This record gives C-alpha cells, structure tokens and sequence, in this order.
C-alpha cells in the first residue's frame, strides 16, 4: 500500500516528464546540424543546451522545489543538470545500437559521434557501461523520473543552503520509490539497492565530464562553439 | 551572474 | 597615377575580402535553420556570429592593423564591426528582390525575416535606403574593399588609444580611394563625396541597430539565442 | 573580458 500522498508525488512526476521529453525528436531538426577539429560540438552543444531546459521544465513541477529559495534552486540545477542529462538520455540509449537512437540516422549518436565533440573515452568508456546496466534495470516509468527527481534533490551538492530542507524533500522520494518497488515491481528485492548505486556512478561520471569540460572552456576555439546557458550552467560562477 | 537560469525560473 | 606602394595597398585589401567572403554561401547550411515569437533569431544571429569572424580575418589582414596594440584592435572591432557587416553584405543585397540573397529561397533574407529577429522598421527603414544608395553607386571591387576598410580604420571611435597613428593609416588609406577613383573609375568626379557620406549613414545605423540589441539582450529569452562572439563584440564591457 | 578576440586576433 502506498499513501494517497505518495501516489500523487508519482503521478505529478510522471506527469512533469511527459511535458519535458518529447519521445518525437522532432526539435532536433533545429539545432545546428551534425557533421561527421571536433565536428559534433556545435550539434551536441545545441542538443544539450537544448536538454538543460527540459530539466529546468521537470525541475519546476517536482513537489516542492519551486518552494526553495532561488539560490537553492539553482545551486541544484548546477550541480545535477548533467546527471539529468545523463540519466533521461537512457530513454533513447539502445542496447541494440550501443547509441542513443532519436529518430533518424542523422540524429543517431554513436561513441566516435561524441568524440568528435571533444570528449574522451575516460568518459565514454564509463558513460555507455552506466547507459547498460541502468538499460538492464528495467526500470517502470515511475522508477525512471523518481530517480531523476531523487537526484536533482540531492542535498550534498556544493553551494546549498537549506541542507535540512532539501534532505526532507529527497527523504520523501526515496521513501516513495521504496514503498512503490515493494509493492508494485514484482521481484523487485535489490532494484532499490542497484537503483542507488546509479546515482553514485553518476556522481563519478559528473567528476570526469566537468573535467572534460573545463578544457574545452578554456580554448575559446570551442568555448566560442557553446551556447550561453550551457556557459552559464556548466560554468564556475558562485 | 545566472541571468538566464533565473528567468528559466520563471 | 597611382604609386607602387598604393596599388600594393589596393592588392593586398581585394586579397584579404576574397579570402574571407565565400560567394557560394556554403557554410550558411550550418547555421541553426531559419524559421519563417521571433523565429528568426537563431538563423541570424548565427549569420552575425560567422560574419563577425571573416571580418576579424578581413581586419587583420589590412596594412598595418596587426601592428597596432591588442588593445586598439579589440577597440577598432567592437565599435565598427557591425558597420563593416552593413557594407559586406552589400554584396548579397539585390534590387530586384529588395533583399539579401545567399544563394537558395532558403538563405533569401526578406525585411519581414529580420523583423522576426527582434529589429524594428526603425533600423530596417534606414538600412534598406542605405542598401540601394550603395548599390546604386556601383563601386569597383576596390572601392568596396577600401571603403569597408577605411571604415575599419575610424580613429573616432570610443575606447582607441593611439588617435595619432590610426588616423594616419585612415589617412593613407582615403588618399588611396581618392587617387584610384580619379584615375581609374571613369565619371567618379563626385563618387569620394557619396562614400564618406557612407560612413556617415553608418554610423545612423550603428547606433539604431546598438539601440536594439540592447533591448535584446537585457531579455534573456532572446539573449540566450545569441551566440558567444555576437555577446562578446556587441556587448558593453570595456 | 574579450577571451574569444584575443584567441581570434591570433
Ligand atoms: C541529452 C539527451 C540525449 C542524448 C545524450 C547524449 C548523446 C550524450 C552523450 C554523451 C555525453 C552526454 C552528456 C552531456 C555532454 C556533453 C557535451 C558537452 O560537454 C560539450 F558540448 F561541450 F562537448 C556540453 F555540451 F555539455 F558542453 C550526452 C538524447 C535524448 O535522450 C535527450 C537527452 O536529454
Ligand atoms: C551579414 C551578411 C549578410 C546579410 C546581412 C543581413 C541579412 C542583415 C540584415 C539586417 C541587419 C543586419 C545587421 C546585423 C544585425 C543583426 C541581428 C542581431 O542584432 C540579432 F540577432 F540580435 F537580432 C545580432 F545578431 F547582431 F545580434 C544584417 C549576408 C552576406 O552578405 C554576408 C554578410 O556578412
């Protein structure tokens, strides 16, 4: 049995993703385009510029975020936006192609895809093993956005001021996410376990992609390729 | 300093 | 009679637009597609971006614009580079079409497509009569090129340094334009008289079109369109 | 404050 409050912290979660992600790609004709020097940094810039406001959007309808001082919101959003980006991108990762799928062979992403982008297999080596074995989980819909939303309210992230408030929000997640796999996910005895251990991968993940980023910030050559919310987001400022 | 996320925050 | 050390002048500015002026339009496929609410924006603002950078290559080719301080290049550019675009783009303006043309219905810029990128009549008024005035003048390759760099080289501008020797390279560069009209373009008894009141329009224009990119970029809505370099060279820090 | 000139004018 999960409570009446429980179940409506997992509708409007499931609710806030369906707003948020569009399983069409259809706005992906609106980037600037993939080129297969680093030829993939203006599209993959674009499309994560692109995912930054989708998680912005999820971000504003979780059960009480909106109720954080805006300094804590955005201390949040800073620190988690590219685990976000990291966990959602799972809905179009496929294990068959071992890329992330969005419609179309132009909007096809293999590994090569996201080295011409700047980044390395120190990252790309750990990113598409996380993308499997979270695609193993099997997750419901309701585990997948609980997750998401567990992690964007992660209290030990530099720069929060509320730690007390926000470890009451994400207590309340876990708790739901808990009672939900009891109750709903048959053979679900370890997934709460597994499901954990992703967030402490992603925090490993995040390490080496803000490494791999500080170094494409720092040649304006590419920097200039950027958009400014992946700047703004992405970027050192306190 | 984060004039975009701000206004993203409504 | 124009002297040796004129016509190298002259050789060395038509070389540096042919090199950074690619009259097939190519790139412009790279640029996020244009939309036809401001839904032109993108497109534009990535048209700016990229012309931004062939006139950094144009200035830096300019007898004696390297040799200046880094400090009076920056200032140079950040003042007149939306001037120098105004010119370039001349080159594309059509009369038949009372528009730019980049080669396809695609890159075919009406006024009403700028206006869906946050300008107003205000500046799209002015800037048409100046478009035809100077395609009416039907300069010379050298001419244009002179002119735009001429332009480049305006020690009234705010934030130059060496008012002394950059007005001396203007100087040089005016009494080329006078000597090559006098003795090479037949009927340019008055042609030197209608390009200075060129500049003149320019600045008009410049100062219309500053107007409103500020208007734009104190939304961050729309500033968040903007590209890195656009935000760089059209921003106020000194 | 003009990182992306600079690398720009060489
Ligand atoms: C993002 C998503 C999707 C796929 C994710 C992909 C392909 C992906 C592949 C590798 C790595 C990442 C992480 C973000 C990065 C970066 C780039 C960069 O570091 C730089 F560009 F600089 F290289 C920066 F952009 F972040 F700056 C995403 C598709 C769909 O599932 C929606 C979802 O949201
Ligand atoms: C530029 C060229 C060409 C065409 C010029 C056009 C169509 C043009 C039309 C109207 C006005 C301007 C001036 C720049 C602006 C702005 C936008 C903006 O103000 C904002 F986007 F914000 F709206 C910003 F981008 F500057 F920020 C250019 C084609 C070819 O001839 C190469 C040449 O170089």
């Amino acid at each position: 049995m999960l409570s009446d409050e429980q179940m409506q912290i997992i509708n409007s979660l499931v609710e806030a993703h369906h707003k948020t992600y569009d399983d069409s790609y259809s706005d992906f004709v609106r980037f600037r385009p993939p080129v297969r020097r680093l030829s993939m940094l203006p599209h993959l810039a674009d499309l994560v510029s692109y995912s930054i406001q989708k998680v912005i959007g999820f971000a504003k309808m979780i059960p009480g975020f909106r109720d954080l001082t805006a300094e804590d919101q955005i201390a949040l959003l800073k620190s988690s936006a590219i685990e976000i980006i990291m966990l959602r991108s799972n809905q179009s990762f496929s294990l068959e192609d071992m890329s992330w799928s969005c419609g179309g062979p132009d909007f096809k992403y293999c590994i090569n895809d996201v080295t011409k982008a700047g980044h390395t297999l120190e990252l790309l080596e750990p990113l598409v093993k996380f993308q499997v074995g979270l695609k193993k989980l099997k997750l419901h819909e309701e585990e997948h956005v609980l997750l998401m939303a567990i992690c964007l309210l992660s209290p030990d992230r530099p720069g929060v001021q509320d730690h007390v408030r926000i470890e009451a929000l994400q207590d309340r997640l876990c708790d739901v996410l808990q009672a939900y796999i009891r109750i709903q996910h048959p053979g679900g005895r370890l997934l709460y376990a597994k499901m954990i251990q992703k967030l402490a991968d992603l925090r490993s993940l995040n390490e080496e992609h803000s490494k791999q980023y500080r170094s494409l910030s720092f040649q304006p050559e590419h920097s200039m390729q950027l958009t400014p919310l992946v700047l703004e987001v992405f970027g050192s400022e306190v | 300093k984060h004039k975009i996320l701000h206004r993203l925050l409504q």
